[PDB]
């Protein structure tokens, strides 16, 4: 949990080629009192960001096995 | 000679005919959207070395 700072996704090689731009991980970065770290979450974690609408400097709700945000 | 001629020419015309019945095949399983942005979620098992 903490406020959203980052939000990057980082292009990985696509293993079926294709041209296409793909993703390997989602960078989310939060900050919290005392505390900051950054996560290399699966790619996806955009559906729930989608869903949630969240924006940066949101602070969110991630349960680490469930893969759901809020 | 005569014969010869039109028996190329048929010859031609199934190998014509066969083929555009498989194109046409083809093209029936190549149904989907034209020219539109899609997205694509993989999965597969990855080697890893040390």
């Amino acid at each position: 949990e903490g406020e959203v700072t980052e939000l990057t996704p980082e292009d990985a090689e696509n293993p079926l080629g294709g041209y296409g731009k793909t993703i390997s991980h989602v960078i989310v970065g939060l900050k919290s009192a005392k505390g900051t770290k950054t996560l290399r979450l699966d790619p996806t974690i955009y559906e729930s960001i989608q869903r949630e609408k969240v924006s940066i400097g949101d602070v969110i709700y991630i349960e680490a096995n469930t893969g759901a945000v809020k | 000679k005569l014969n010869i001629l039109s028996l190329d020419k048929f010859k031609e015309q199934e190998v014509w005919k066969k083929e555009n019945r498989l194109a046409l095949q083809k093209r029936q399983k190549q149904k989907f959207q034209p020219n539109e942005t899609i997205l694509q979620f993989l999965s597969t098992a990855w080697l890893m070395t040390p």
